[PDB]
């Protein structure tokens, strides 16, 4: 490397920080924050979008002049890909979805698109490759959004051997729909949950955690090849959980027990709209599979991150829930003790 | 910076023969019209002696009865040889204000007229090139000219 | 003699510490619902630190003429917190979320740019 | 008369030499030097104690009648000890005729507001306190006027920076607007004017 | 221009463009100037 | 000399009084509002149809930038530098180095269409004409970035505008 | 000024005054966008004589 | 050689240019606005 | 007079063209790169010689007030053409 | 005969009803201000276009930004902004909306009215012509035209 590109100034919005990021699926909730954080530093960032422009604007005052290049892309169309990231010193893989379009399903997005950027990426010269899956990836779930990931990220790392894969757990944050889908139930009076919520425990970490660890993974070299888990600093009860998200909007709370075969019934005629899906079969069984204990791989304490309690900031994403202004403390949620 | 071109006081004559009607139509929609009197009259009012201590001037001031221009009382450029009235009001309020500067703005067209009707010839920016640029044709061939053309604009 | 000089209100420094004090008291009372009215997102807590640090900071002025001015700031501060005349950003200006860490140490210093 | 030269006024000059002595007479205590400059205009330099005893008399006296206050400003010297002048410019309707009146401060030293004098002042000295930071005496309402709320800093003073310190914009991290040490695209490009030769002989200063 | 036509010129458009913002035929900025540094290359025979 | 705007006494006779009792209850001086909007109904309307029809400009008019050639190919400009340091807003920047053949040309010479605020001070500071102001007005852009103009961009409007721009000029320069 | 004379009739007695006399649009009487070329004065100071900067 | 030509007055000036209020006394009396309203009504009852 | 380097990027009259392994490249993606094609070094350099008959011969340019500040150029030096400073255009004298 | 054409046509529908009632909220902060008003006044008469002179920020659907924009006015534009109904696009008018302007070094001015908030067009001028706004608030009409709302959620 006799260009290196050479950061200058203080870190700030008219700096350079040398990084020359392709960001995939830049548009949704986690895309928002990492090119926000990369923005705010001097970074040149690509953002490959599919959506509209007018979609796009919200991501526009986040770089200084031209600091921001939008390009268009297909993800079945690999020279679009190719474009996108062959002047780039890191690729980020924020592509996902939580439900399957006639066009696209879970393979689409997990395994054919994930591996097309890496294979794309490899040839084209790319140093640096993050990639994010999920904390409860594996082979034989019942979810098929986690089943996916399984299969996808090993393409990855037998695609892009150095990459970075980054195992997030459930993330909250504003435009989240992990506390705000379980706000959402009251417009069906009760909250139904497997169990009565029990038996599900679940380490929720927050967004911006996530994406400062994605960009620390870009700078520290010793995080190329390597597997990360960002989890949260404490577990809960799923039934915990969401009665503390309750407490925080301050609304009428009245949970009752649904077996999981009805569960999913519902969650059929929920998933028949051409448009987002309120609730799906596939997000029903991962509202309610227990966050796995990886102890083996590295978390965010590796790369610097100091994990955000959920009670810090839990206000800031339900705010907007509670029907009166001001409302003149909620009791913390029962953490599942370290033992 | 440069001189009028040339017929341009031709079409300010021809704005400023029909101004004094358009003045007349914005009076037949505001002075007597009773809504408008009961929105401005009687509202706002100040005394001679707070208008000065207030630091306020123009309409602010003739609007409550104190005799004072600074065109009439310290005039600046030729107004001393351009003939005027100075508006002057009695009740100190809104109403009073708004009938001040309508008549200034007759006042006004009544200075165009002697200014179209004075005009005198003459350069239009001091000759003294310390101070004001040379014209383009002497910065392109006065070696003097080019280089105060340099320095005033450096 | 030239060491002479107007006062603007505190003679001494026993009579400037008195305003400080007062000042204290004023500011540690409005934290509460100054997180309330304008719905911010830290506890009091936090809240009560921000005007401990600040204070902490000018701690070292020996000049009752400076300490004085220090109060007068300090109160106008207080009066548009309590008037409302700040809006949400300006009470979050303190606590500089958004600007990133700068390392003092010499090390991580000498890696990111010439700056001492 | 030279056409591109401006007349002068031989009339105005000794009228206002001759009301400078006038006041200066009446108020020995606190006048301590006046000029009138080529162009006509008395200037009245007075101590800082005598602002509400000189101004009070030059809008009541008989002879003076100085009943609006044009303006009120502040100039910031460094080089001086005390840095500020704070400038009054007076008019006179009866007489048709203005004065300044001149005096100084430094950034710790208070200056008697005017405020019973000329009500006008009210906003000018929040406006010199904001921008230079004079503390202005007995003041009705001080606060900064001009400058966005919890603005650090006294903007005019010859010493801060023309772009400031901090600089605003959105962040979507925080839903708000925030506020972020100054950097520029371009930095303001500084010129170096002055002729090394000299141009007004009559203003030079001893060696 | 059908009574007092323009004067011609080797360099003037002869084909004129409207607004081109929004197209892939827009203006995109870029520095006009040459590297003003140039770096130590080192070089490629070993040693020892 | 003044004049008294609102200092008329009204009368107090029967019939002045019974003029504005009447003027009070049967509303006339509103039905004298109401003429004169009748009246502006039937006049013709001042609106020029945009964009076939433009309104009046001058030869002076001060639009977009651009850098002009003499009547050879060669560029006018050469790197002097007055207008860069005429430039009230400081949105012009300049570098330059003597070309193959050994003439003053600019290597860079770049306006920042944001921070101009269109005064033609550039244009009467030049002493070879080389950067004007056009009479185009209508280059609005949907990014920021596409109005920070370059040597390229000045030059190719020069190309694109030089028969109205020496039209203008030559319809001008005996006043400037 | 392409208004019928019964409709100027109309606004002209609706408004109170001859608006055909004073109208706001202007057709003709305005100064030819074409005009001939000037020849501007010179100032006081164009002399090559008597002229010297010190007395000015 | 042709001689100084700048935007002038026309040789006599320009023709005279009005400004004073010109609001015009239009309409009847108050008397006979009365007459004509209290007509109409005294008709309507009939 | 365009010099297309070999990843298919133009060189400006002033000689700008990025290299290989620049990132910048990628902001004309999808758009393109606003070059003038007419170089004023070639067209300047295609005007014909004028020969005069005086040792000293003045140029303003052409079109007098619209050109370019009147100077005067030597003609003594044989080995070379006489340039104008401001415009490019060469003068030779006939014999002498 | 293809979905494609028939979710094609329906979004002309709704193009074009959003490109011909504009109704925009003028943010006249600074004398740029002054040339919006004549765009409204009788020679270019922005009614006429569907473009209403003034409309309160919940029934707006574009903000012009004309004027300068100040570090103590900044938080007033993204809270007006923010309460907007969506669609909502953004018209910046004149150098001090664009880059700072005459102001861009001023410690109070903000460099910018694109780092507070998007901006869909950029009218360059001190201050643009009242047609050259107009140019800017018709060209805006051809990126609503432009857009594929309906033809991109057909194929997601
Ligand atoms: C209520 C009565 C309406 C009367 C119709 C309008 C009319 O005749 O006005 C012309 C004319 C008055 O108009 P003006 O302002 O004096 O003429 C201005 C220009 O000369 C006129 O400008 P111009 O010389 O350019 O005239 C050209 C114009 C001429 O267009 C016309 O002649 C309009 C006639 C419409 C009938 O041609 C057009 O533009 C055609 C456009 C048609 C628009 C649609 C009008 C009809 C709509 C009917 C409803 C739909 C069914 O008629 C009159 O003398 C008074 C009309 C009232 C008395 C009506 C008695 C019957
Ligand atoms: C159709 C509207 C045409 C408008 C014409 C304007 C006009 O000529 O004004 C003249 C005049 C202007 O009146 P004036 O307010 O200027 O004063 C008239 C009185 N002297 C003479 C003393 C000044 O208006 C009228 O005369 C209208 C008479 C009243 C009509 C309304 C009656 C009440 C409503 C009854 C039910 C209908
Ligand atoms: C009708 C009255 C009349 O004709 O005027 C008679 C007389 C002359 O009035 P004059 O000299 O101008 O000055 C007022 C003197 N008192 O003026 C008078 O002497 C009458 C003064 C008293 C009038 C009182 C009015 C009370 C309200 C009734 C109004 C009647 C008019 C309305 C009807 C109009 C006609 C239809
Ligand atoms: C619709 C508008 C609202 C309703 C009114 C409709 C009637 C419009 C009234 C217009 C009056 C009018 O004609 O004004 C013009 C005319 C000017 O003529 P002139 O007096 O000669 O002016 C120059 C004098 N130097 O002025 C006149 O000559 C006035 C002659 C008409 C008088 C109208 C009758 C008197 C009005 C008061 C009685 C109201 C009750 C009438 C009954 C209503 C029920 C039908
Ligand atoms: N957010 C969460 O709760 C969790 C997220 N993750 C992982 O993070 C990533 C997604 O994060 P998140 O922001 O929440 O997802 P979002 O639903 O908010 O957005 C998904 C992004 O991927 C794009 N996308 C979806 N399908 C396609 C497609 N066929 N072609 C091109 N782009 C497509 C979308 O573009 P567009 O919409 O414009 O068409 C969008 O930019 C995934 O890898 C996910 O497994 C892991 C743990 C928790
Ligand atoms: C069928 C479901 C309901 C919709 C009904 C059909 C009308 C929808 C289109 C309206 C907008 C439109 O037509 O816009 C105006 C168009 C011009 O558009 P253009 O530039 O040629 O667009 C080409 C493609 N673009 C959009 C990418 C540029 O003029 C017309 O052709 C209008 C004439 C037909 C009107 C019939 C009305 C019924
Ligand atoms: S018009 Fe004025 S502000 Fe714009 S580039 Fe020229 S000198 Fe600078
Ligand atoms: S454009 Fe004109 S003033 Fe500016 S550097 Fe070139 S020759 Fe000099
Ligand atoms: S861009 Fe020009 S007209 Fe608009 S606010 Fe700024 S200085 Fe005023
Ligand atoms: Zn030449």
């Amino acid at each position: 490397l006799h260009h290196a590109v050479i950061p200058h100034g203080k870190g700030g919005r008219s700096s350079v920080s040398g990084i020359v990021a392709t960001v995939f699926g830049a548009t949704g909730f986690l895309g928002r924050y990492v090119v926000n954080h990369l923005g705010r530093m001097g970074s040149q960032v690509i953002v490959p979008h599919r959506c509209e422009p007018y979609d796009t604007m919200h991501l526009r005052p986040m770089g200084d002049l031209g600091q921001i290049i939008f390009m268009d892309w297909n993800g079945r169309d690999k020279d679009s890909i190719r474009r996108a990231v062959e002047h780039s010193s890191v690729v980020i893989n924020l592509v996902g979805r939580e439900w399957e379009t006639q066009n696209f399903d879970f393979e689409d997005v997990f395994v054919k698109i994930p591996q097309a950027i890496a294979q794309v990426s490899k040839e084209a010269g790319v140093e640096k490759f993050i990639h994010i899956s999920h904390l409860n990836a594996d082979i034989k779930s019942s979810s098929k959004y986690l089943r996916s990931k399984a299969v996808g990220e090993k393409e990855v790392r037998e695609t892009f051997p150095e990459a970075t894969i980054i195992k997030p757990a459930e993330i909250f944050g504003r435009e989240d729909r992990f506390l705000n889908y379980f706000a959402n139930i009251r417009w069906f009076g009760g909250v139904p949950l497997i169990s009565l919520g029990k038996k599900t425990v679940k380490q929720p970490v927050y967004i911006v955690d996530v994406t400062k660890g994605i960009i620390n993974a870009i700078k520290d070299p010793d995080a190329r090849g390597k597997t990360f888990a960002f989890v949260g600093p404490s577990r809960y009860l799923l039934f915990d959980l969401v009665q503390y998200v309750f407490a925080v909007a301050h609304r009428p709370f009245l949970p009752y027990p649904l077996p999981h075969f009805a569960y999913r019934w519902i969650g059929r005629l929920f998933e028949i709209s051409p448009f987002e899906p309120w609730t799906t079969r596939d997000k029903v069984e991962r509202i309610h599979t227990t966050d796995k204990i990886l102890p083996h791989l590295p978390g965010l304490e590796d790369l610097g991150v100091e994990a955000t309690p959920l009670e810090l900031k839990a206000i800031e994403v339900l705010r907007r829930h509670r029907t009166y202004r001001w409302l003149s403390d909620v009791q913390p949620a029962k953490t599942i003790p370290t033992s | 910076h440069q001189d009028l071109p040339l017929g341009l006081m031709d079409d300010i004559y021809e704005f400023s023969k029909n101004f004094s009607l358009r003045i007349d139509e914005l009076e037949e929609m505001l002075t007597n019209n009773r809504i408008w009197r009961n929105r401005t009259v009687d509202i706002g009012i100040v005394t001679a002696e707070d208008a000065l201590n207030y630091g306020f001037s123009g309409v602010m001031l003739r609007g409550s009865g104190i005799q004072w221009d600074l065109r009439k009382t310290q005039p600046y450029d030729v107004y001393d040889q351009v003939e005027f009235d100075v508006p002057i009001g009695s009740r100190g309020d809104c109403y009073d204000r708004y009938l001040c500067r309508v008549e200034e703005m007759r006042q006004s067209i009544r200075i165009i007229s002697q200014c179209l009707n004075k005009m005198p010839p003459g350069e239009i920016k001091v000759d003294d090139a310390k101070v004001s640029p040379p014209k383009r044709a002497e910065m392109k061939t006065s070696m003097e000219s080019l280089i105060h053309h340099f320095k005033l604009y450096t | 003699a030239s060491t002479s000089v107007k006062p603007i209100f505190s003679r001494d420094m026993n009579e400037a510490k008195r305003r400080v004090r007062e000042l204290y008291r004023a500011w540690y009372r409005e934290v509460p619902n100054t997180v309330h009215l304008f719905q911010l997102d830290i506890s009091v807590k936090q809240g009560r630190d921000k005007v401990r640090e600040m204070f902490k900071k000018n701690a070292h002025i020996t000049d009752p003429r400076v300490v004085d001015l220090l109060v007068i700031k300090g109160k106008m501060e207080l009066e548009e917190t309590i008037k409302v005349w700040k809006q949400r950003t300006h009470v979050m200006r303190f606590f500089h979320e958004t600007e990133a860490p700068r390392p003092k140490d010499f090390l991580s210093k000498f890696y990111v740019g010439h700056d001492p | 008369t030279r056409p591109t030269v401006r007349p002068r006024n031989d009339v105005a000059h000794k009228q206002l030499s001759a009301f400078g002595e006038y006041v200066a007479e009446i108020l020995p205590k606190y006048v301590q030097q006046v000029q009138v400059s080529c162009f006509n205009e008395l200037e009245i330099c007075i101590h800082p104690d005598g602002v509400i005893p000189v101004l009070t008399f030059l809008r009541d006296h008989s002879n003076a009648q100085f009943k609006s206050l044009a303006d009120l400003t502040a100039v910031d010297i460094p080089t001086r000890q005390n840095r500020f002048e704070i400038v009054y410019n007076l008019l006179s309707l009866r007489f048709n005729s203005r004065i300044r009146v001149k005096t100084y401060t430094d950034e710790l030293t208070p200056i008697e507001s005017s405020v019973p004098v000329y009500k006008a002042a009210n906003w000018y000295e929040r406006e010199i306190w904001d921008m230079f930071g004079v503390f202005f005496a007995n003041h009705p309402d001080l606060r900064r006027i001009l400058t966005d709320y919890g603005f650090e800093g006294h903007p005019f003073r010859k010493d801060f920076p023309l772009s400031g310190y901090v600089e605003l914009r959105y962040d979507d991290e925080v839903k708000r607007v925030v506020a972020e040490p100054v950097e520029l695209a371009q930095e303001f490009r500084k010129f170096d004017l002055n002729s090394p030769w000299e141009a007004f002989p009559a203003y030079r200063q001893p060696p | 221009p059908t009574v007092k036509p323009p004067t011609a010129r080797k360099f003037i458009w002869t084909n004129h463009k409207f607004n081109l913002s929004g197209t892939p035929q827009q203006y995109v900025p870029y520095s006009t100037t040459r590297k003003k540094i140039q770096e130590w290359v080192p070089p490629s025979t070993p040693y020892k | 000399t003044y004049k008294y705007v609102n200092l008329r006494e009204p009368s107090m006779d029967m019939k002045s009084v019974t003029d504005r009792a009447a003027q009070t209850l049967l509303w006339t001086e509103l039905i004298r509002g109401l003429g004169m909007t009748l009246s502006y109904l039937f006049r013709e309307p001042a609106t020029i149809n945009y964009p076939f029809e433009k309104g009046p400009l001058s030869p002076r008019f001060r639009g977009e930038h651009a850098l002009r050639r003499y009547p050879s190919g060669e560029e006018r400009c050469i790197a002097c530098k007055l207008c860069e340091a005429v430039c009230p807003a400081q949105a012009i920047t300049i570098e330059a180095e003597p070309r193959a053949d050994g003439s003053r040309r600019t290597t860079r010479y770049d306006i920042d269409m944001t921070k101009c605020i269109y005064c033609g001070f550039c244009q009467e500071a030049c002493p070879v004409d080389a950067i004007v102001e056009g009479p185009n007005f209508e280059f609005s852009t949907e990014t920021h970035e596409e109005l920070l103009y370059n040597k390229e961009k000045l030059l190719n409007n020069g190309d694109k505008w030089e028969a109205e721009i020496a039209a203008n000029i030559q319809a001008d320069y005996l006043y400037r | 000024a392409s208004a019928t004379r019964f409709i100027q009739w109309l606004r002209n007695w609706a408004s109170g005054r001859d608006l055909q006399a004073k109208l706001q649009l202007r057709y003709q009487e305005i100064s030819k966008r074409t005009q001939p070329p000037p020849k501007l004065p010179v100032g006081p100071s164009h002399k090559l004589s008597n002229n010297y900067y010190c007395t000015r | 050689a042709s001689k100084v030509k700048q935007d002038m007055p026309p040789v006599g000036g320009y023709g005279p240019i009005d400004y004073k209020r010109n609001l015009p006394r239009r309409g009847l009396s108050g008397y006979s606005m009365f007459a004509v309203g209290i007509g109409a009504l005294l008709f309507g009852y009939w | 007079g365009v010099r297309t380097s070999p990843t298919g990027e133009k060189v400006t009259h002033t000689g700008q063209v990025y290299d290989d392994g620049d990132y910048r490249k990628v902001r004309f993606v999808g758009r393109q790169k606003e070059v003038n094609e007419n170089f004023a070094i070639d067209l300047i350099a295609e005007q014909p010689v004028s020969q005069v008959g005086s040792r000293v011969i003045s140029c303003d340019g052409g079109g007098g007030a619209l050109g370019h500040p009147r100077v005067y150029i030597n003609l003594d030096k044989e080995t070379k053409t006489g340039t104008c400073g401001y415009c490019g255009l060469q003068f030779r004298q006939q014999h002498h | 005969s293809r979905g494609e054409y028939v979710v094609a046509k329906l979004d002309d529908l709704i193009n074009w009803a959003r490109r011909s009632s504009l109704w925009p909220m003028t943010f006249g902060l600074a004398c740029c201000a002054v040339e919006m008003m004549h765009m409204a006044a009788p020679r270019y008469d922005m009614d006429r276009f569907g473009v209403v002179f003034r409309a309160s920020p919940r029934q707006s659907d574009v903000m012009i930004v004309a004027g300068t924009l100040t570090n103590k006015m900044a938080p007033a534009l993204r809270k007006v902004y923010d309460q907007m109904p969506e669609p909502r696009y953004v018209v910046s008018m004149g150098s001090c909306a664009n880059g700072g302007g005459y102001y861009h070094y001023s410690y109070s001015v903000v460099r910018g009215c694109d780092r507070i908030v998007p901006v869909d067009i950029y009218v360059p001028g001190c201050p643009p012509t009242a047609e050259a706004l107009l140019y800017g608030i018709l060209q805006l009409q051809k990126k609503i035209k432009r857009e594929k709302r309906l033809r991109i959620w057909y194929r997601r």
